[PDB]
């Protein structure tokens, strides 16, 4: 734990988050959206009160970022206010209030988190608006767990770690022998030409845009428990079977190409002790996959985990470090290692985690994001798209190949896969 | 040479004079036409004369201010050409103006005596000695042309902009009136529309631009002020020849495309007050071919009109330049030590000659500040505009706006015409409106006003204008219109513009 420094050193991914904001103070590209729907009994001056006192018991509400001279630098501010709007409105009128809501945040200003509460004639609806350097996945969950205990009048055990002690861990980790292992795996690895994947779009506009649209795949929970049970047969995760269908289905699109690139996101979470601060920990991967279309899904599912674990095991090397090692540097119109993110997040911890929607407003990190989510026993199987490169009908003729690509693969464990058919029948009849 | 070659003599025969002998020699010619009404030169003159007299008899003598409140009626032209051939010079006003103006306008002029419409004879309060315009008491019976003691150096009107009048010589508006009459010629088969409210320069021509070629006057009523297919139907009604229009009114106007048609007779459309768009004027010809459009610029203390632009149907401008002076006029840029600017190069617009008017009245403060006498003009002084503009190569003057609202934010002084451009590129976007704004001192941020009735979220719209440009010019804040705001003169003013909101 750091003593009570004035300032204190960002982490790597800090400085990255910051200098992305920066260089667009007006986006709400990492605003970090949900709502959870309460019933008309709750009391929402409990709910505000509930919040005001996270805001007072986590640093991360209570961070500032601030440039001095060319050191990212992060200030801690002993009491911030909270922002709480209360308004009154009908479920026509829900994505109105909410859209008024998203406003930029000022990294320099705490707290970096916005709420409120629309009530209508059903429901009494919590809204919370947060920054990802601040809220990344399992904070989110972290979150919902506390303030479920507080709502249920429970108490909670203090804070032993801050974050700024994991700041200063992971700057001096940064100069041990043990990184300089893992950044020349790295280079090794990156070191020669990279494959590029070429998706089926419009014409690209010059610069990066950013305005996308989601679509949501429900695999049922029958469908969802025989895939678990294939992958607990053959000692494998969902999360890797998930994987290989996607690059399976990246390769297919790609003319059937022997390798793929596509970014994955690791929890971040390198010391134990940070399992409960609030704080983006999570790390951004390159995933470098080789399909072998001669042979079967299975051994395609072994390959994808002979690949997959040195990517694991160096995964606590930062993005920009990554970029640096392979002599890569963010230009063009294209992202800089891989244009398709794939997201994985396990089952709610909680009852009132599960009732948290996701909610995007209009905004794609990247040209395609694949985030399957385990809900209600099911798959919420998400296709974050660019809307400059795809449109809706586009987008659903991909999810529809996909779909029918990930049922030919869960009844062909065995077959070939090169035998599973990408283009669906009603597309043949239409061409026809 | 190429600019300022302008010199071209003119009759300095006064303009009433040429009333005179028009209904001398062709009394019987229609000269006045509101809707029924088709007054011919010997019916128009000779109720000229009569009210001519009752001023004379009550103490007008030149350089007299004769106050005027007559909307847009047969009364209007009769108490302007009488208070002319009165002597005295007679000055606007608008009757749906608050009281504390006219009391203001009137304390701060000084005037003699007040000509009003019958309704308008109460909302001049406190006036000394007012001749209802209407009533036939304020008429002499006596229609002898009165003597023109009237010389080319006294008042012919006053024209208000604490608003300052503009007073101007009678010479002035001569060297206009023949000066528009060369490059657009009014003759007898030819007609002009009344379009623009007196209370502004732009009226003084059309209300005396027929006079040099015995054409006739369409006194368009006042309930088609506004009302683009009301005007529209003038034009072929009448066959107007002439119209005056502004940048505001005409985009309207062209919204009615080449569908309608029959409008045989019309010549020229001459837009004046604003800068004009560029697709306004391609978007003008498909409508109307066989037609010239003109681009005028003048200020209120340069008689009327001070330049002109004669665009070519075969030509599309990248910035639509206010053009060339007008005979007998000179225009200079200058910068703020006071010393010509060349080619390209911003400053000051200044006109001089002949045509420069008196000044502004009961305001000496004010006038030796805007008309400094200049070495440029061999002593004689220019009148300060206070417009940004600049030279093109072939002589041509751009209009570029108003001082100190260009800023150099981030480094760029560059203007906002091509933000403007790339907006109208879209078809959900209809116009475009770049204005930047300071809420507090030290926080300015700039806003952008279109129309496109389509939703378009605040995070599509930010990524909208990178398809366009980088990211180092966005407009910080975006406004969702339904149909743009304007103020009461039919023109854009930054002070209609509001606070942004989605």
């Amino acid at each position: 734990e750091l003593d009570e420094q004035a300032e204190y050193e960002t982490s790597a991914v800090e400085k990255r988050m910051y200098i992305i904001q920066q260089q667009d103070v007006e986006s709400i590209a990492y605003n970090v959206v949900y709502t959870i729907n309460f019933p008309l009994t709750v009391d929402t001056e409990q709910i505000r009160v509930a919040l005001e006192q996270l805001v007072l018991r986590h640093e991360g509400l209570r961070s500032t970022y601030h440039m001095r001279g060319d050191e990212i630098v992060k200030r801690i501010v002993p009491r911030a206010e909270l922002s709480f709007v209360r308004q009154t409105g009908e479920e026509e009128s829900v994505q109105s209030l909410l859209a008024e809501q998203i406003k930029p945040f000022d990294l320099a200003k705490a707290p970096l988190l916005r709420a409120g509460v629309i009530e209508t004639a059903d429901k009494k609806v919590l809204w919370f608006d947060s920054h990802h350097i601040l809220l990344d996945g399992l904070s989110k969950s972290i979150l919902a767990r506390e303030l479920q205990a507080l709502l249920g009048q429970q108490v909670l055990s203090p804070v032993e770690k801050t974050y700024k002690s994991f700041a200063r861990w992971q700057n001096e980790w940064f100069a041990s022998d043990e990184y300089e292992q893992q950044i020349a795996y790295w280079k090794t690895l990156l070191q020669g030409e990279l494959p590029a994947v070429q998706l089926p779009t419009k014409k690209r506009p010059p610069q990066l845009t950013f305005d996308g649209a989601i679509q949501m795949y429900r695999v049922n929970p029958e469908i969802t428990r025989k895939l678990k049970a294939t992958a607990a047969k053959h000692d494998l995760t969902l999360y890797m079977l998930m994987l290989t269908i996607v690059s399976i289905w990246l390769s297919k699109m790609n003319s059937d190409s022997n390798q793929v690139i596509l970014g994955t996101v690791t929890d971040g979470r390198q010391h134990p002790d940070t399992r409960e601060l609030l704080g983006m920990f999570v790390n951004t991967l390159p995933l470098l996959l080789s399909i072998d279309h001669e042979e079967s899904f299975l051994h395609n599912l072994q390959q994808v985990k002979a690949k997959l674990l040195p990517a694991l095991q160096n995964q606590y090397v930062p993005f920009d470090k990554i970029l640096e090692a392979a002599r890569v540097k963010r230009e063009g119109n294209r992202h800089p290692l891989f244009d398709v993110m794939f997201m994985m997040q396990g089952a709610p911890e909680t009852e009132l985690e599960s009732n948290m929607h996701h909610i995007n407003a209009g905004i794609s990190k990247f040209d395609l994001t694949l985030e399957v989510l385990e809900r209600e026993n099911g798959l919420n199987i998400v296709f974050e798209y660019n809307t400059h490169l795809f449109d809706e009908g586009m987008i659903l003729r991909m999810v529809a190949q996909f779909e029918h690509l990930l049922l030919q693969a869960v009844h062909g464990l065995d077959q070939q896969v090169k035998r599973f058919e990408l283009v669906t029948e009603d597309e043949k009849r239409d061409l026809f | 040479l190429r600019v300022n070659d302008t010199a071209k003599a003119y009759p300095n025969k006064l303009i009433m004079s040429m009333l005179e002998d028009w209904a001398a020699a062709t009394p019987d010619k229609t000269a006045l036409v509101f809707r029924e009404q088709r007054v011919t030169y010997r019916e128009l003159n000779e109720r000229v004369n009569q009210l001519a007299h009752t001023l004379r008899e009550k103490g007008v003598q030149p350089d007299d201010l004769v106050m005027l409140m007559a909307e847009r009626s047969v009364e209007m032209m009769v108490a302007i050409f009488a208070v002319l051939k009165a002597g005295g010079a007679y000055l606007p006003i608008d009757p749906h103006s608050p009281a504390e103006r006219i009391a203001y306008i009137f304390a701060d002029s000084g005037a003699k005596l007040v000509l009003a419409q019958s309704p308008f004879v109460e909302k001049a309060s406190m006036a000394e000695v007012v001749l209802d315009l209407n009533s036939a008491s304020s008429y002499a019976a006596d229609t002898s042309n009165p003597p023109l003691v009237n010389q080319p150096g006294d008042l012919v009107y006053v024209m208000y902009t604490k608003p300052k009048g503009v007073m101007i010589e009678h010479g002035a508006l001569l060297n206009v009136l023949h000066g528009m009459q060369d490059e657009y010629p009014l003759l007898q088969d030819d007609a002009f529309l009344l379009k623009t409210t007196y209370i502004f320069d732009i009226s003084v021509a059309e209300i005396f631009g027929w006079v040099p070629g015995r054409g006739k006057l369409v006194i368009l009523e006042p309930e088609a002020e506004k009302n683009p297919k009301a005007i529209w139907q003038a034009v072929v009604g009448a066959g107007i020849t002439h119209i005056n229009f502004v940048p505001s009114m005409l985009i309207p106007f062209v919204e009615y495309l080449e569908g309608r048609t029959e409008a045989n007779r019309l010549r020229y459309i001459l837009a004046c007050g604003e800068a004009m768009p560029d697709e306004l004027v391609p978007k003008v010809y498909e409508v109307l071919p066989e037609v010239k459009l003109e681009n005028i610029y003048g200020p209120t203390e340069a008689t009327i009109y001070a330049s002109r632009y004669s665009l070519a149907k075969g030509s599309q401008e990248s910035p639509v330049p206010i053009g060339k002076p007008l005979p007998n006029y000179r225009m200079y840029i200058i910068n703020r030590h006071g010393q010509l600017q060349p080619i390209g190069v911003p400053g000051e617009l200044c006109i001089a000659g002949a045509s420069l008017a008196r000044g502004y009245l009961n305001n000496p403060a004010l006038t030796e500040e805007k008309f400094t006498p200049h070495p440029l003009e061999k002593g004689e002084r220019i009148y300060r505009t206070g417009d940004l503009a600049r030279y093109r190569e072939d002589g041509n003057i751009e209009y570029l706006g108003r001082m100190d609202h260009q800023v150099k934010i981030r480094g760029y002084r560059i203007e906002l015409d091509e933000i403007r451009s790339k907006l109208i590129q879209e078809e959900t976007i209809q116009d475009a409106v770049v204005v930047a704004r300071n809420d507090q001192n030290g926080q300015a941020y700039l806003c952008a006003y279109l129309l496109s009735e389509q939703e378009w979220t605040v995070g599509q719209l930010r990524e909208l204008l990178r398809r366009e440009l980088p990211e180092y010019m966005i407009p910080a804040h975006f406004v969702l219109l339904k149909q743009f705001p304007l103020t009461a003169n039919g023109k854009l003013d930054r002070k209609a513009l509001p606070e942004p909101d989605g």
